[PDB]
């Protein structure tokens, strides 16, 4: 019974990935998700943007390929529902 | 519809304001759109019913009903909350907004 | 604190008001950005503090000091035409205060 | 009255380059609309710039055609809109 559910990588490129998840019924969608994505490694931080709550995809640009990254969806809170990760090597 | 209209304004931000408790924020999506979009209902028609309308009328209509409608759409939608005793402030708030507008 | 921030959005609205009626209908650049960003930030000050307090509360103590401060500021600045029934009514909703904040 | 200072800065055969005094901070407004169209037998084109901005671009024109260019207020009751007139 937590938001979002069920992130998964719709298409992959090793330099993008197209990714989407459930936001749930009317009275559980947000008005602002922001998702970080980052290398698995941890050899660095992690890269931040935002996106508007009405929309249930993201695309994200400029990876480098083989490597395998971890990417997480929040939410505009985050100590009021949960999040997901997940992984891809591209 | 000559005061009905400004009644639709009073009436517009009642239900935005109680629909701003469910926004959550402005995080939770539907009551954050929600309560946006009763205000700028509440902003077309106050412009149309004040072409008309005075003001000391608008403000005096609105503080009475608003503190009456959403205090009673408060007790109903969640419940009551209060940190200190006199309910009676609020109409004597209101008095004392009614004395300085009216009079 | 709940107060504090009820009577910060109090001042906002009342500065977003002002600046309306110095620009032109959403024309004057500076004093119309002045206004969205008064609003945007007040309704997001309304939108949390309304969860402490009792939203009826708020409502009457803004309702209030609402006026009280939009006249209170209007003899400040173009010497506005009013007299005892105004400052005797700011007492009375400004004591109507006291019974409702602390 | 607000919208003042109108002049051509740099010209090609092709585009023009024109800018204005949007004011002064106070009396800055939303923003301008500009109207460019042949001097008209031709079509009127028109687009809008940011107030806070006092220089805008107008690509896309015919070489040696003579052109009339309006800056409008966002509103009306700043002042007449200024035109001119350049050949390029
Ligand atoms: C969006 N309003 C015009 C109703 C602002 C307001 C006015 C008075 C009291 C509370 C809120």
């Amino acid at each position: 019974s937590s938001v979002p559910t069920k992130l998964e990588v719709v298409a992959a490129t090793p330099t993008s990935l197209l990714i989407s998840w459930d936001a749930g019924h009317w009275w559980e969608w947000v008005t602002y998700y922001r998702i970080t994505y980052g290398e698995t490694g941890g050899n660095s931080p992690v890269q931040e943007f935002t996106v508007p709550g009405y929309s249930s995809t993201a695309t994200i640009s400029g990876l480098k390929p083989g490597v395998d990254y971890t990417i997480t969806v929040y939410a505009p809170t985050s100590d009021y529902g949960s999040p997901i990760s997940i992984n891809y090597r591209t | 519809n000559p005061y009905i209209y400004l009644g639709g304004a009073i009436l517009a931000e009642v239900i935005g304001t109680t629909l701003m408790k469910f926004s959550n924020g402005f995080t939770r999506l539907i009551p954050s759109m929600g309560t946006i979009i009763c205000y700028c209902a509440s902003f077309w028609l106050l412009a149309q019913t004040l072409a008309y309308i005075p003001t000391g009328i608008a403000y005096a209509i609105w503080s009475g009903v608003g503190i009456v409608l959403i205090s009673l759409l408060s007790w109903g939608f969640f419940g009551q909350r209060l940190d200190l005793p006199a309910i009676i402030g609020m109409m004597l708030i209101c008095a004392g907004v009614l004395i300085i507008n009216l009079l």
